[PDB]
């Protein structure tokens, strides 16, 4: 654990992963095995197959690496990029909204939506099944309104969704 | 010896036949060849 932190602190951005303490992911990494005296290597497969927060950092990398030749067949509603090149990123609680991975950290606000509402993460290009999925996913939430929950501050809003590859 | 009747109800069943059928089953195979394209085309990801 501390090695691999290493390479945050040499950014100085380990703060974010809960810092150099260790400990709170040995207890939790231990609360999951129910305190078992060893661990083996599939327990930690286990483990860390759940997003860790203190490791986020390997899967997102390798995903990333993923997403840097990948073609979709869409357009970006803010810039008009077409086709999107990278991630791809789909709003939920609206109808044909698309965005581009620059588009999305940078926050290109256009006036008369916000971006901080639920999203849906692409590396690879989609298929139709995922399309008539978001379909419903959406007129779902369209039936779900008066802000269940909300998240107006960042504060981390890294694990956005899993694709499952 | 010669009988003469004519009840002969005659009928353009041919022309129907050979016209309007072969149409309607050319536009049925359209139309499930559409249906079936939409369904399918790309609802499987090929991975590596
Ligand atoms: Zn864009």
């Amino acid at each position: 654990l501390h090695d691999s932190i290493q390479i945050p602190r040499q950014l100085g951005e380990v703060a974010s992963f809960g810092g150099s303490n260790i400990e709170p992911s040995v207890r939790s990494c231990f609360q999951f095995a129910n305190n078992k005296p060893e661990i083996e290597a599939a327990l930690f497969l286990d483990w860390m197959r759940l997003e860790p927060q203190s490791m986020v950092w390997l899967p997102v990398l390798h995903r990333v690496a993923a997403a840097e030749t990948a073609k979709h067949q869409a357009k970006c509603n803010i810039c008009k990029e077409c086709p999107i090149i990278g991630f791809r990123y789909r709003s939920l609680k609206h109808f044909n909204y698309d965005i581009c991975q620059s588009c999305f950290f940078s926050g290109r606000v256009a006036k008369g939506h916000k971006m901080h509402y639920p999203m849906v993460e692409y590396c690879t290009p989609t298929t139709s099944g995922e399309d008539v999925r978001d379909f419903a996913k959406v007129l779902k939430n369209k039936f779900r309104t008066k802000r269940y929950f909300a998240k107006h501050p960042r504060m981390g809003y890294l694990p956005v969704q899993t694709v499952l590859e | 010896e010669v009988p003469d009747r004519d009840p002969e109800k005659s009928s353009e069943d041919d022309v129907y036949l050979h016209t309007v059928i072969p149409a309607v089953v050319v536009a049925a195979i359209l139309l499930i060849a559409g249906i079936i394209a939409m369904i399918c085309y790309r609802k499987k990801r090929k991975g590596k």
